[PDB]
């Protein structure tokens, strides 16, 4: 739905504007977790050619660990800046047409009646 | 002293005095002697000595008190965060409402035992004290069902007043 | 009071170090049978002393030491009443029981498992006199369930026999089928008076009482054998006979004829039960003693015989005088 | 079935008469608090508002 | 036969080889370990420990707070001549029924 | 709710990574740990539930089904030795990795704070659990037997997924929270009568409700005794949390559409006792079984009141530790005569003195015999349903009495009789088997003592 | 083998839908559910109406 | 009897008591970014004691 | 006993060229 989008920025994984928004922690638990599925891809990389599983190979471990969690910090880049993107449409459309979202009549529990459905 | 008198009322005592009519010994009284003597006396001592242990190591706990925030009916529409103060004071004085039919309930059945054979007419005020305090917990929080709350309270409520606004017009129509 | 309320709970307590000191605290096989039967002996002394004030000033008290369990505005607790029915009742049960116990040691000598019989035996007592100083429909309820389920284990006594197992089997069948009353009576009583205790179920005194009395009615026909579920007490003559003298002839079977003493209050204002449990109790002490006329084991006569007395307590309680029921029970 | 049953109670009352013993000493040596009425401007521990010295314990050191 | 199966094998008692045996293992060193584990673990700990700390929750479910703050309102409200207990939980004031 | 799923992650590297003959003892020992530490959830406000995270809470209802799933996990490795002791170590690791992997989705499962990830977790129970059943089942029906466990739950699941995706839309928000406040009521239409259908029918087959009920004999009778043990104790009991939660947002339409619901449930727990009394497989009995008790609950769930609340957290957990008993019984049994038919061994109590006694014990709480907390839930259930009609007491005691009568006849079929001659090999107990029937009955009868912490929210 | 196999597993590949199964499968598997469902329906329908008139004596009803 | 042969195969004892104290950790830490309302209720606001600056953490 | 495992039987209902 935001493949129009009026920001003439296209076939851009990362517009200039999405620098304006914070990166990725490097702590951040989703990127511990893309990290975390490069280790698995290493040891079953180990498994499925008859190594050891947990000692074979470290050279190899680590460029998985790494090669997931280099490509998985771009993808939360986007990630984040495809939300903010979201959001920032959404309230300037709200603000474009005030008649379409009013601020509702506030009303209490004490004055709005609700019908009372007894349990027995 | 260890609890209050006003909340658990009990009538004074009266104990008649022996008045015996046979020469032969009262065996209860021998009894009653002996277990003051090899019952009573050594547990207290142990009591005493117990409580002053006590009066060394001395400390209190306090009473929760809660301030009264804004209830359910001072609460806008989907309002969280003042619903949920509203409502877990509704939930804090339910507890307190049904242990406050307990307090009569215990008052009920202690006045029972107390009056013996006599119960259903020293114990009246025990009676009438209970069915209004009854009658008062069940126009308040009965069918509610489990998933119960102050907004459903609320509702119980408003339904029962408009009930009584038009029964007393209708009423009054004649 | 301090004496009575204390030497009333000692005789509960006393009871129950025997079973404590299964969990080889104490060991000595060789008198654990005499061990038993002392602490009845001493139980029963102590029993006498609450009696006997009793008997001068006629106190009573009620004993609600523990607060068990709160359900909103149901508070549980573990309660003991110590008056007139307590206070007979209790220094019978132990004086026969005591003569039981030490006739057991003769006629159980020779059986292997004599320390878990007279661990059984005396299971069975410590149940009744929880059901016998119940306070509160609760606390009633576990002992009369705990009778049955002792009563289950003493006539299956010899599981070898498969006449013994279904003997027990069927006791079991026929007092659940009573159980449904004793359900059925506690469920009214939440439902309408709010309460499990015998105090606020006098005090409130309905008068609508056909439904909650029509289940203790047929709580009692089910425990104390009345017609219609009548066919257990004969066929309970299979386990030892030790248990044949103690729970279906002297102290279980009066569970039932127990209950409604108990609650005369309300039925002594409802003359509608009056008449059920009259003809009720009419026909059993009729048609039980009726089989016994031509009987030839022994064990069974004298059954046909207890469910023929447990007829007429229930006629006594049908004609309204709950007290000389009470009194059959202990003489 | 007589070596588990002992067993059983070993391991029952390895750790069940430390347990009895110390709570003895507690109640006799401390004992509970008492209700006491908040004093003016003093604002007590969440854990001050039991009475028996081992429920204080439990709220202030895992609740 | 259809197949090259092996004959199924028969069952292992593990009182033959060792009487003292615990059921756990063959290894009587395993056995024995295995045993003291789920004794401690499971009897001196979680059922003796765990029954004291539910025995002495504190407070569990506000329950015992709520009969001194009933008896603190019953008090005061028999001492001032209120009703015990009002069938309105919500002063009617605040309340403002349909037409 | 880190403080157990780190913990209980931690389980599989250790389970790994110790020797080859330890595999056992490490990870009783220390699966056992964590479940000592859940005891610290029990610091439950008179008010207000124990809300942790955005992700995670734990009331009064999650609390007791948190300590009874992680109480199994070592309960479940004891029982699960014999059989597996002639196995592939790393196919025997495997085994371990699916029950822990089980006991991680369980402890999310009664703590999410939002349904979807409720619904996630709830659905992500099936994959170990079906592994358990189709590997490590030891007949040919275990293949027949994970087909018809798995297209049951995802028959009534999927419809649950669009009724909760659903609700998301229209109300903004399924965290449970929210919907205590924001929960609206649910007008009589044709629309809504599917809207209460989807968001019940799933939790109704995992009680399991009577017709839909022909997975469960299948599931709890091919599976190891592992799987019998968390699937009757616990897994069936993800019908019940669901339904106590997803019934705030189905009033008042619950007020009639639990009828055909609760005829199902008083008129089948009747039919279901009564097969009991019938069946020749004494596995195939204890399965029967669970889906009378679990009768009960779905209808105390269906009246929605205080006490009816309050029987069915009661009912749960103690048909979760005496349900996983019997199982536990009845396969020692089974590592001996190696056959389930109930009628092939009998008089054991005369070569197998104590394990008798625990035969007694399971069958007197079976039973419903007071005050154990058996009782007690049964007994809170039976005045609720009498409020809603006095006629329902009738089909109460009727099944109490047959409850009683198939408790016993299992009781005196194998223990009582004479025993079989061409049976030569009834060795006695072991530690093991007798440890793991005490780490039941010992918890099950302690509770009687304090019982408020198996009453759930509305104590 | 043979005697337990019969009662559980041979039972299904040895069924026909007939006249005789099929009403006996209605009378006593549908029967009674229809049954009941009357039965508890008008006695909740009577409950419900007096509660609502308040001509049922609930005076100290409270536990529920 | 010595670490060659213990403290290899005894290692892995603290695998599942460190996860705990790590899951500990992380439970406090979520607390942190739950301070929106810290001292701020209607029910429990109140004013700082003399040696105090957050009534929790 | 010992656990089931497919035989030739079981096998060769998938070596069809339909199900
Ligand atoms: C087994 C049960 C647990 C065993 C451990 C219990 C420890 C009790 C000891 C203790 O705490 O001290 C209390 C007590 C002090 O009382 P306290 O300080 O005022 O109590 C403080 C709190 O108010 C009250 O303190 P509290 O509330 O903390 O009490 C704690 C205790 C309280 O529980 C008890 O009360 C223990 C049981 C005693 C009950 C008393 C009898 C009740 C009536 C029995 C009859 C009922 C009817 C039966 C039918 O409960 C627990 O222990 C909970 C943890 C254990 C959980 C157990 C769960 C499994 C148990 C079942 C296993 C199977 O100890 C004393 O020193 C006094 C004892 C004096 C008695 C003898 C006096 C006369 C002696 C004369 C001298 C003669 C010289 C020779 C000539
Ligand atoms: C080689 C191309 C064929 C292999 C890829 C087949 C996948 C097709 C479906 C997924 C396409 C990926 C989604 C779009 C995307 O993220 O990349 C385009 C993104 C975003 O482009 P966009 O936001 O302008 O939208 C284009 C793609 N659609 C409309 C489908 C969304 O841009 C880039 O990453 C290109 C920059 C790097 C150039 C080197
Ligand atoms: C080591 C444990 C020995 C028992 C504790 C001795 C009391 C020491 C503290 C005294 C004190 O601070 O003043 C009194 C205080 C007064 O209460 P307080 O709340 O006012 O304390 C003020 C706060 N402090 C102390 C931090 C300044 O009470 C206690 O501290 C006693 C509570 C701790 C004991 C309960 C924990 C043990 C529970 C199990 C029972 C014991 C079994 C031990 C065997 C275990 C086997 C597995
Ligand atoms: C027989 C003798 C009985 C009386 C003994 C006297 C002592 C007594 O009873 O009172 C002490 C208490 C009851 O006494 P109390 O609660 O009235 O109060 C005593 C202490 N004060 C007064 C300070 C509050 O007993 C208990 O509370 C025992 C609780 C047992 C808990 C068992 C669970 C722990 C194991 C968990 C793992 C298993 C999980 C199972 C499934 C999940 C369940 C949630
Ligand atoms: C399953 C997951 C599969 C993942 C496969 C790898 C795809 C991700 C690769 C990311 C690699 C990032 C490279 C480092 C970024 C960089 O330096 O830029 C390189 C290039 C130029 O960037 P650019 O935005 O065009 O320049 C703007 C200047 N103003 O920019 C690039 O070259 C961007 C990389 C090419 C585009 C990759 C495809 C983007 C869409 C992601 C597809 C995967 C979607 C996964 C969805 C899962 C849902 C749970
Ligand atoms: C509903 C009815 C049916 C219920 C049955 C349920 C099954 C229960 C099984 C039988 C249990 C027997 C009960 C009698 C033992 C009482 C246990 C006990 O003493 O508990 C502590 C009690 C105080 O309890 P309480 O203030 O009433 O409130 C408790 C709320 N949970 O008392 C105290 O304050 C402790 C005082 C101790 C003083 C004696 C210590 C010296 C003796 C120690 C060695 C023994
Ligand atoms: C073996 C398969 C097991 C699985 C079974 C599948 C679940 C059962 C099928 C779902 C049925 C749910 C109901 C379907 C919609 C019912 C239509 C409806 O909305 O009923 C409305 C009616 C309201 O009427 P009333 O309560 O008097 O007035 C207040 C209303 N605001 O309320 C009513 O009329 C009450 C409900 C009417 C239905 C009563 C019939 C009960 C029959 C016994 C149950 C049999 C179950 C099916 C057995 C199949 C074999
Ligand atoms: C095992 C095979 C399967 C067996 C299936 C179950 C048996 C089916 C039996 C056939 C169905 C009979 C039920 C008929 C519908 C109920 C009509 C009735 O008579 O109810 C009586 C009574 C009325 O109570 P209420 O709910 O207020 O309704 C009043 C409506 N005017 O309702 C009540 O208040 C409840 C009274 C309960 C009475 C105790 C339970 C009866 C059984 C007791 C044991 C046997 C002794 C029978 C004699 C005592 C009768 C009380
Ligand atoms: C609704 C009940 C409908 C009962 C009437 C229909 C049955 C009938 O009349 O028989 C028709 C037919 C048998 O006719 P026939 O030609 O003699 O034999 C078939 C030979 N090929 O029957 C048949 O051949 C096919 C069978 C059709 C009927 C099957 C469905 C009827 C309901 C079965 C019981 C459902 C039990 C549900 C359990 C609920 C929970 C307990
Ligand atoms: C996030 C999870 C992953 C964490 C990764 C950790 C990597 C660790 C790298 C290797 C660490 C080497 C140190 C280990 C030394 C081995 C000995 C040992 O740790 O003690 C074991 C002890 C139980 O004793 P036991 O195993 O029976 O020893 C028998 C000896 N004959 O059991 C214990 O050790 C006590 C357990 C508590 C200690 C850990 C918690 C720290 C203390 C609390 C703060
Ligand atoms: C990046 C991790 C590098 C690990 C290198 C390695 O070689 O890791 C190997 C060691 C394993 O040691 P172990 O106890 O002999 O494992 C096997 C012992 N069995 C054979 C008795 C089961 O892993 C560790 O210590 C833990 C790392 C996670
Ligand atoms: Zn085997």
């Amino acid at each position: 739905m935001m493949t129009g989008r009026q920001g003439r920025a296209t076939f851009q994984f990362l517009p200039d504007e999405a620098r304006s928004l914070p990166p990725p922690k490097l702590t951040d638990p989703r990127l511990a977790f893309v990290g975390f599925l490069g280790y698995c891809s290493g040891l079953i990389d180990n498994a499925i050619r008859r190594r050891p599983v947990l000692l074979a190979g470290l050279h190899r471990q680590l460029l998985y660990i790494t090669s997931f969690v280099f490509v998985g910090y771009y993808l939360l880049k986007r990630q984040d800046y495809m939300y903010a993107v979201r959001d920032h449409d959404m309230f300037s459309y709200i603000k474009s047409h005030p008649e379409d979202f009013p601020e509702k009549d506030k009303k209490t529990y004490g004055e709005v009646f609700e019908e009372f459905h007894p349990v027995r | 002293d260890s609890w209050d008198k006003d909340v658990y009322p009990e009538p004074p005592r009266r104990t008649p005095a022996p008045s015996p009519q046979t020469s032969l010994p009262n065996p209860i009284t021998y009894l009653t002697k002996a277990f003051d003597l090899l019952v009573d006396r050594p547990v207290t001592l142990v009591r005493e000595f117990i409580e002053r242990q006590h009066a060394k190591n001395k400390y209190y706990y306090y009473h929760r008190e809660f301030r009264r925030v804004p209830d359910i009916t001072e609460c806008q529409e989907k309002d969280v965060l003042c619903m949920f103060e509203a409502e877990m004071q509704w939930r804090r004085d339910y507890k307190v409402d049904q242990e406050i039919v307990n307090i009569i309930q215990e008052r009920l059945k202690a006045c029972q035992q107390r009056e013996g054979e006599s119960h259903r007419q020293n114990c009246a005020k025990e009676l009438e004290q209970f069915t209004q305090v009854v009658k008062a917990y069940q126009d308040r929080y009965h069918d509610l069902g489990a998933h119960y709350s102050a907004r459903k309270c609320l509702a119980k409520q408003k339904q029962r007043m408009l009930a009584e606004r038009k029964a007393a017009k209708e009423a009054a129509a004649a | 009071m301090n004496m009575f309320s204390s030497l009333s709970l000692v005789t509960l307590l006393l009871l129950t170090m025997p079973i404590m000191m299964m969990s080889f605290n104490t060991y000595k096989p060789s008198n654990y049978p005499l061990y038993v039967k002392t602490a009845i002996s001493y139980a029963f002394i102590t029993s006498m002393i609450p009696t006997m004030m009793f008997i001068h000033s006629g106190q009573e008290l009620i004993i609600s030491n523990w607060h068990w369990l709160t359900i909103q505005t149901l508070k549980l607790s573990l309660s003991f009443k110590m008056d007139y029915f307590s206070m007979m009742f209790i220094p019978v049960a132990l004086f026969v029981t005591w003569s039981i116990m030490e006739f057991s040691m003769w006629y159980m000598y020779s059986d292997p498992n004599i320390n878990k019989f007279f661990k059984y035996l005396l299971l069975f007592l410590i149940t009744m006199l929880i059901l016998v100083t119940a306070n509160n429909l609760f606390q009633l309820f576990i002992g009369w369930e705990g009778v049955g389920i002792m009563s289950f284990l003493l006539i299956g006594w010899w599981y070898g026999r498969a006449d013994a197992n279904t003997a027990a089997l069927q006791a079991i069948l026929y007092n659940r089928i009573g159980d449904i009353g004793f359900i059925l009576a506690m469920a009214w009583f939440l439902t309408n008076l709010n309460t499990w205790d015998l105090q606020q179920i006098f005090m409130l005194n309905p008068s609508d009482s056909n439904m909650p009395l029509i289940g203790l009615a047929l709580a009692a026909t089910g425990k104390s054998a009345q017609f219609g579920l009548h066919p257990w007490l004969p066929s309970a003559m299979e386990g030892p006979t030790p248990v044949s003298a103690l729970l279906h002839s002297s102290t279980m079977v009066v569970a039932g004829i127990f209950l409604l003493i108990r609650f005369y209050p309300l039925t002594e204002n409802n003359k509608y039960i009056q008449s059920i449990t009259l003809c009720l109790g009419a026909i059993t002490t009729l048609f039980t003693a009726m089989c016994a006329l031509t009987q030839n084991d022994i064990k069974k006569i004298i059954a046909f015989s207890t469910s023929s007395q447990l007829g007429l307590m229930m006629v006594t309680i049908g004609i309204n005088q709950p007290y000389l029921a009470f009194l059959h029970i202990c003489t | 079935d007589k070596r588990f049953l002992k067993l059983l109670r070993f391991y029952i009352l390895l750790t069940g008469i430390p347990v009895a013993i110390g709570i003895t000493l507690i109640n006799v040596f401390i004992g509970e608090a008492e209700l006491a009425e908040i004093p003016e401007g003093y604002v007590p521990e969440h854990w001050e508002y039991f009475k028996h010295p081992i429920s204080r314990w439990i709220a202030r050191t895992f609740f | 036969l259809r197949w090259q199966e092996d004959p199924e094998p028969e069952d292992e008692n593990l009182y033959e080889k060792n009487p003292d045996s615990h059921g756990y293992d063959k290894d009587p060193a395993v056995d024995i370990w295995n045993m003291r584990v789920v004794f401690f673990f499971g009897f001196s700990i979680v059922l003796v420990l765990g029954s004291t700390f539910v025995a002495y929750l504190p407070d569990y479910r506000m329950q015992e707070w709520a009969r001194r703050e009933a008896e603190r309102l019953v008090k005061y409200r028999e001492a001032h001549g209120l009703p015990i207990m009002e069938s309105n939980c919500f002063d009617p004031s605040k309340i403002q029924l349909p037409e | 709710m880190l403080k157990y799923i780190i913990p209980t992650i931690m389980l599989m590297p250790l389970t790994w990574l110790s020797k080859n003959n330890m595999i056992w003892v490490n990870s009783t020992a220390h699966s056992l740990l964590i479940s000592f530490t859940s005891l610290l959830l029990m610091n439950q406000f008179g008010d207000n539930s124990l809300n942790f995270s955005l992700l995670f809470f734990s009331d009064s209802l999650s609390t007791p089904l948190l300590i009874l799933t992680m109480w199994l996990l070592p309960l479940m490795l004891m029982a699960s030795q014999h059989h597996l002791s002639k196995e592939n170590l790393t196919r025997k690791k495997l085994f371990i990795t699916m029950l822990i992997s089980l006991q991680l989705f369980l402890i999310m499962t009664f703590t999410a704070m939002e349904l979807i990830l409720f619904y996630i977790l709830f659905e992500a129970t099936l994959v170990p659990t079906l592994i358990i059943i189709t590997r490590w089942g030891n007949q040919t029906e275990r293949l027949n037997a994970g087909l018809y466990f798995l297209f049951y739950t995802l028959a009534g699941s999927l419809p649950l997924l669009v009724a909760l995706i659903y609700i998301q839309n229209t109300v903004g928000s399924l965290n449970f929270l929210m919907l205590q406040y924001w929960v609206q009521p649910v007008h009589n239409s044709w629309s809504n009568v599917f809207m209460w259908l989807a968001c019940m029918m799933a939790f109704m087959v995992k009680m399991p409700l009577y017709g839909l009920h022909l997975w469960l004999p299948k599931a709890h009778v091919e599976a190891p005794i592992a799987g019998s043990m968390v699937l009757a104790a616990v897994l069936l009991k993800l019908g019940g949390y669901g339904m106590l939660r997803i019934t705030l947002i189905l009033n008042p339409m619950t007020d009639f559409m639990a009828y055909p619901f609760i005829m199902l449930s008083l008129w089948g727990m009747i039919m279901t006792s009564s097969i009991c009394l019938r069946q020749t497989d004494l596995k195939s009995l204890i399965a029967y079984s669970s889906v009378s008790h679990m009768a009960l609950v779905i209808v105390a769930i269906l009246i929605q009141t205080p006490w009816s609340y309050m029987g069915a957290t009661a009912l749960m957990i103690a048909h979760g530790l005496t349900s996983s008993m019997l199982f536990c019984l009845a396969n020692s049994n089974y590592e001996r005569i190696h056959s389930r038919t109930m009628i092939l061994a009998r008089g054991l109590q005369t070569l197998l003195p104590l394990m008798a006694t625990w035969w007694l014990l399971a069958s007197l709480t079976n039973l419903a015999l007071p005050p154990t907390i058996n009782l007690i839930g049964e007994l809170f259930v039976v005045m609720s349903t009498f409020s809603w009609s006095n006629i329902t007491i009738i089909l109460m005691g009727v099944n109490m009495v047959i409850t009683a009568l198939y408790s016993l006849y299992m009781l005196i079929m194998t223990q009582r009789g004479k025993y079989t001659y061409h049976i030569n090999n009834i060795s006695p107990s072991f530690t093991r088997e007798n440890a793991l029937m005490s780490l039941h009955i010992l918890p099950l009868l302690l509770l009687t003592l304090n019982p408020k912490i198996i009453l759930g929210p509305l104590y | 083998v043979r005697w337990t196999y019969a009662r559980s597993a041979n039972i299904y590949p040895n069924f026909r839908p007939n006249t005789k199964t099929s009403l006996l499968g209605a009378l006593f598997g549908i029967g009674p559910l229809v049954f009941w469902y009357y039965v508890f329906k008008t006695d909740r329908d009577r409950k419900e109406k007096l509660i609502q008139e308040g001509k049922l004596d609930r005076t100290f009803n409270i536990s529920y | 009897m010595n670490l060659l042969q213990v403290v290899r195969d005894h290692w892995v004892h603290v695998l599942v008591p460190m996860g705990f104290v790590f899951g500990y950790y992380l439970d406090r830490k979520n607390d942190e970014k739950l301070t929106a309302f810290r001292n701020k209720s209607l029910l429990y606001k109140r004013e700082l004691k003399p040696n105090e600056e957050v009534t929790w953490k | 006993a010992r656990q089931w495992q497919p035989d030739v039987e079981w096998a060769e209902q998938y070596g069809g060229a339909v199900m």
